[PDB]
Parts: C-alpha cells; structure tokens; sequence
C-alpha cells in the first residue's frame, strides 16, 4: 500500500449558505450528490432607525 | 400514457429545438450515448 487515510466524522454544518442546485429530492448521499451547488445567503442589517 | 402506452417518440422540430443554451446540469458527466448540435451552411461566411 501506498496511501494511508484516515476515518473520521464531524457534525459539520452550513451557517449563512443555501443550495443553488441540488441533483435529487433525495438524501442519503449518492455518486451524483456528489456535484451539487451552493450560493451563499443575502446580507441582512438590522439595526436602530 | 394517453392510451396506457403511449410516449410516441417526439423529436426535435426542425426549425428551434436544438436549444444551444442547456447541457449537463452537475459538474461531472455521465457522457451520455447519443447528442446533438446546431451548425451553419457553408454558404454564410464564417465570423468569430
């Protein structure tokens, strides 16, 4: 052997970023979720008149 | 199904079905069998 990975999993998540294009209503990650899309969110400013 | 069979195969119109603004929609491909394209004749000079 040649290569060594490694196996591990975190609870990682997306904050402030939305799916522009997704394959299939689907989850339960498949080969073709494997090209999906992502647009981050719009800016939002509230504050005192 | 219309007649619990049916699909009867419909095709490109001649004039505008080739739409020359689609394709894959993943960054990948599955390089698909059989596509198709639009070109010109001869006849109209050829421009960049």
């Amino acid at each position: 052997p040649t290569v060594v990975l490694y196996s591990e999993d975190v609870n990682m998540e997306t904050p402030d970023t939305h799916l522009s294009y997704k394959p299939k209503m689907g989850d339960k990650n498949a080969k073709v979720m494997l090209g999906q899309q992502a647009m981050p969110n719009r800016p939002n400013y509230i504050a005192f008149r | 199904a219309t007649v619990a069979g049916a699909g009867k195969e419909i095709f490109a119109d001649k004039t505008f079905q080739p739409e020359p603004q689609v394709g894959e929609s993943q960054w990948n491909e599955a390089d698909a069998t059989a596509a198709g394209g639009r070109v010109l004749k001869k006849t109209t000079p050829m421009k960049p």
